[PDB]
């Protein structure tokens, strides 16, 4: 199964934009819409991007994101205590018609 | 409120049976559609089994004949049963709903299945 | 009795089963298979098209030279044959004596069978049926080709 | 063939369009030499044979999917295309065929009218269709006009970008499906003519005198075809 590689840890101070990139190939992130997860520790992950740049109701703004082509990438203006945490990016590889998800991003507001 | 219960993970041997049941509200089983996506501990994300609303069954090569999969509309639950356990399958799993293959959402706390000596 | 322009078969005039139709319009024939609703008495100076009721489904298409007496309609194995002869007598008030041949003019592939077909549309109708029977004929044939005499 | 084969198409996967193609002479090496399609898969059928077989009835489907669910128009395939927009069991020994549409789709980003129907209850039956706007619900709630957080939309377009692609990008799937019913079948598919110059043996069109050719003069009737002059042998052809 083909994995998109991620970012192994993203740490910055608070005030300061936090971008984190999905690797891809138009198997999997190219050819289909890509979407970023967040799973604090001790919880089940809960949807953070809606599709490419759009923003699922119930999310905290400052949270946006781009999709490069075969790379996603993440952007957080300011890394308040809250956005620390785990974050995971997710696409469908049609030819194996499996859902693929990055290892993930230890995300440490500083 | 939509809402996800789930149950059925426990310690077992290598090549046992074991089943696991997820119970939602405001959302029919059979109409949305489902996944079952798995996290080793300390470990990435990884997906399962999806089943589309008419009755499509898709896997993972990874637990491909180990894993199986049904959905029942008269008890509103999804069924997760694995044979063929193996080292792997340790990990805590969370049923969710998936708008098509555009998006997971409503993902649930899961329960971890452990499989050792 | 020109006002005759045609004739529907119709064998149970149904929507369940295909039905032939024949009209004569003064410039080129139109054959419709399209299912037609039952009509009490169709009726076609004077108006015309009301025969119409409903067109759903026409499989097969057909358009030629207009007709425009003696016809002869059978169908075998989903066949439809017709044969049509012209000849002008008069001071005849029945069938005028004489010997004429008909000639094929079509072989129309419907693939159904018409039991109970419908007369014509069009004055006096003077339209004559008459029923065909299995039977053995002797046919003399002339010099030329063309059947002169029977028994 | 072109009607079907080569035209605008403005056809979604949700609601595909069928032609009834017949009381025509089928040439279909055109389509097989053309070269100028992507796919051509055929099942059932030989191309020799494709020619030779005689069928009753030709109907012609025409809609757009991706690239990637090209393969979902096939028997025993299963997807989000084959099972709630095109489902096909056998085919009927019919011949799917894809012709890249990314061309037709000009501009920097046009959706059209292409849809995909993600939400449906069950699958579909072989060459059925679904045009039903019903809002899925997907809730104990029942969704009437009003928009609810469960209400969504069964259809979704499509995005057709003219750069990279090629999985989104999509190939125009016409599928070619010949059935053969009681009624007669006419679909379906000649040598210089040397007179007296050897006894040759031929078939004019269903009879075979393997006897030398004269010129003759014979009157002879218009719808007339050949003549036996005696004990049923057949002395003169036209
Ligand atoms: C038969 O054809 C010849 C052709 O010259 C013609 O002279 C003759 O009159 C024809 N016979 C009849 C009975 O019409």
């Amino acid at each position: 199964q083909s994995v998109l590689t991620q970012p192994p840890s993203v740490s910055a101070a608070p005030g300061q934009k936090v971008t984190i990139s999905c690797s891809g190939s138009s198997s999997n992130i190219g050819n289909n819409y890509v979407s970023w997860y967040q799973q604090l520790p001790g919880t089940a992950p809960k949807l953070l991007i809606y599709d490419n740049n759009k923003r699922p109701s119930g999310i905290p703004d400052r949270f946006s994101g781009s999709k490069s082509g075969t790379s996603a990438t993440l952007g957080i203006t300011g890394l308040q205590t809250g956005d620390e945490a785990d974050y995971y990016c997710g696409t469908w590889d049609s030819s194996l018609s499996a859902w693929v998800f990055g290892g993930g991003t230890k995300l440490t507001v500083l | 409120e939509v809402q996800l219960v789930e149950s059925g993970g426990g310690l077992v041997q290598p090549g046992g049976s074991l089943r696991l049941s997820c119970e939602a509200s405001e959302i029919i089983v059979n109409r949305n559609y489902m996944n079952w996506v798995r996290q080793a501990p300390g470990k990435g994300l990884e997906w399962v089994s999806i089943i589309y609303p008419g009755g499509s069954t898709f896997y993972a090569d990874s637990v491909k004949g180990r894993f199986t999969i049904s959905r029942d509309n008269s008890k509103n639950t999804m069924y997760l049963q694995m044979n063929s356990l193996r080292a792997e399958d340790t990990a805590v799993y969370y049923c969710a709903r998936s708008y098509g293959d555009f998006y997971v959402d409503f993902w649930g706390q899961g329960t971890l299945v452990t499989v050792s000596s | 009795s020109n006002i005759i322009r045609g004739w529907i078969f119709g064998t149970t005039l149904d929507s369940k089963t295909q039905s032939l139709l024949i009209v004569n319009n003064a410039t080129n024939v139109v054959i419709k298979v399209c299912e037609f609703q039952f009509c009490n008495d169709p009726f076609l100076m004077e108006s015309e098209f009301r025969v119409y009721s409903s067109a759903n489904n026409c499989t097969f298409e057909y358009v030629s030279q207009p007709f425009l007496r003696e016809f002869v309609f059978k169908n075998i194995d989903g066949y439809f044959k017709i044969y049509s002869k012209h000849t002008p007598i008069n001071l005849v008030r029945d069938l005028p004596q004489g010997f004429s041949a008909l000639e094929p003019l079509v072989d129309l592939p419907i693939g159904i069978n018409i039991t109970r077909f419908q007369t014509l549309l069009a004055g006096a109708a003077a339209y004559y049926v008459g029923y065909l029977q299995p039977r053995t004929f002797l046919l003399k044939y002339n010099e030329n080709g063309t059947i002169t005499d029977a028994v | 063939f072109g009607e079907v084969f080569n035209a605008t198409r403005f056809a979604s996967v949700y609601a595909w369009n069928r032609k009834r193609i017949s009381n025509c002479v089928a040439d279909y090496s055109v389509l097989y030499n053309s070269a100028s399609f992507s796919t051509f898969k055929c099942y059932g059928v030989s191309p020799t044979k494709l020619n030779d077989l005689c069928f009753t009835n030709v109907y012609a489907d025409s809609f757009v999917i991706r690239g990637d669910e090209v393969r979902q128009i096939a028997p025993g395939q299963t997807g989000k295309i084959a099972d709630y927009n095109y489902k096909l069991p056998d085919d009927f020994t019919g011949c799917v065929i894809a012709w890249n549409s990314n061309n037709l789709d000009s501009k920097v980003g046009g959706n059209y009218n292409y849809l995909y129907r993600l939400f449906r209850k069950s699958n579909l039956k072989p060459f059925e269709r679904d045009i039903s706007t019903e809002i899925y619900q997907a809730g104990s709630t029942p969704c009437n006009g009003v928009e609810g957080f469960n209400c969504y939309f069964p259809l979704q377009s499509y995005g057709f970008q003219p750069t990279n692609g090629v999985g989104y990008q999509p190939y125009r799937v016409v599928v070619l499906s010949f059935e053969l019913l009681h009624a007669p079948a006419t679909v379906c598919g000649k040598s210089t003519n040397l007179v007296k110059n050897k006894c040759v043996n031929f078939n004019f069109n269903g009879l075979t005198g393997t006897g030398v050719l004269t010129e003759s003069n014979k009157k002879f009737l218009p719808f007339q075809q050949f003549g036996r002059d005696i004990a049923d042998t057949t002395d003169a052809v036209r």
